[PDB]
């Protein structure tokens, strides 16, 4: 889960 | 007394996140489906907020130290805080003369109408607006405002949070910044620390009724198809 | 010959179905995130695209039969046949004179250019500009275009399908009626029927290399945070 | 799953 939390994370 | 070097760094590496991360031109919205004016709104409230998240998370990356926490420690403080953090960055926008939040246009001026257009109740937005109008009147320093957006971001008393003393001593250390802060470079501001702690009360009961309305939104296909997938990521229930 | 009484309500049917679920005025899509011209155009085509899974849906409901089957197959069929269901519908505004699909005014007007920059290659893009090309070629009656795509959806060779039996009845009635309006109806149009035939099958190409290109766009979360909740559910994979 | 689609399905 939290595929765009994770990306936006870098 | 005097500011230490590394609480004057910490101060202006806050400062530039902000600046990097709040376009005082609002010039993004204009991207966002537009505002009508059942839940006429929902759609582009639903894209500013999911703007705005985007930029909390730019922010919070530049936050000493939050970069270091490991990627569990990072969503959880988020999912738990972006809503209030974005809460306290719309001040930035907040008008005490015409009640609302004016983002350059009239098109994107906000008034607690538009807002209840978009599934929210007076419930909420009662006092939100009472909380934005006294922060409104704290009149903080650009210093100041930086400072307790991080403070709330780093709050280790957040559900999910693992690494809970590693980041309460980040905390510390931020809260030991603004307190000096305040002392040294605010003139008559012997209250001001304590009412910004308050602020940070008021944001967990503002936090709270936001999440059962925006449950109430969610649990409705019609309206939760409206959302953008971040919103739904990070306003969303899942561990 | 002639068409039946039943044969006569059918096509009534889809054709208020399909006038109820396609505004010639395009007056909607100034709701929509605006094109801009990485992926400049995709939130304004992830809107686009899923304000017409909406009417593909409602027209769908609105097919004799399809109501009545169970909610899996409806699913079933929606999530294969969307896709395609999409690209007939938008022979509708599809120019040859332009090579675009032109939604009533410059800002609605997309060239091929403009679904590059949504994420999509020449390799999905030529074939379905020559499919839209050949497609309008036919001159198609309203009646032959609303049964054209009643037939797509109403294939029971689509992965999920369970009743197939039953599908494949409702989709031998459209057929029939099809064969029977062209014979009747529409003059000189003894190679139509094959024709239109042919066109289902380019769809299913059409459909891979769609399918091809958006996994690689909902593989990459800053593309995939611009579609919209409902292309995410219709286009994706659970079953 | 499908909790949009069941919805606009009626
Ligand atoms: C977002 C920002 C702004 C306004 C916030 C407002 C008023 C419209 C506002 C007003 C009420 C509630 C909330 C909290 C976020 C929310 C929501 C809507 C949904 C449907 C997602 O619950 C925000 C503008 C600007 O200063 C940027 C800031 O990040
Ligand atoms: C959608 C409609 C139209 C145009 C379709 C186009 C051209 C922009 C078009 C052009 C290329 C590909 C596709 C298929 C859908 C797609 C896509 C984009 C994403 C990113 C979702 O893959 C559609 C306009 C109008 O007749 C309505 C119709 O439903």
């Amino acid at each position: 889960k939290h595929k765009i939390l994770h990306r936006l994370l870098q | 007394h005097m500011l230490s070097d590394e609480q004057m760094q910490i101060i202006n590496s806050l400062v530039e996140a902000h600046h990097k991360t709040y376009d005082d031109s609002y010039s993004d919205f204009v991207r966002f489906r537009p505002p009508v004016r059942r839940l006429s709104m929902l759609p582009h409230l639903a894209d500013l907020v999911s703007y705005s998240i985007q930029k909390v998370i730019g922010f919070a990356k530049m936050i000493p130290g939050f970069r270091d926490l490991t990627a569990e420690d990072q969503i959880a403080l988020l999912k738990s805080s972006a809503i209030e953090i974005i809460m306290l960055r719309s001040n930035q926008s907040f008008s005490l003369e015409d009640m609302s939040w004016s983002c350059g246009g009239p098109d994107f001026k906000y008034c607690i109408n538009d807002v209840t257009k978009a599934g929210h109740t007076l419930e909420l937005l009662e006092p939100l607006v009472k909380f934005q109008v006294g922060l409104k009147k704290l009149k903080l320093h650009e210093e100041e405002h930086v400072l307790l957006m991080a403070i709330c971001l780093l709050s280790p008393d957040r559900p999910g949070v693992q690494d809970h003393v590693r980041i309460e001593a980040l905390q510390d250390r931020l809260c030991d910044v603004l307190q000096a802060y305040i002392r040294i470079q605010h003139p008559g501001g012997r209250l001001l620390y304590a009412k910004m702690i308050q602020k940070l009360a008021d944001l967990r009961s503002l936090n709270e009724e936001h999440s059962k309305q925006y449950r109430s939104l969610s649990f409705q296909p019609e309206h939760s198809m409206q959302l953008t997938p971040l919103v739904l990521e990070v306003f969303g229930s899942e561990v």
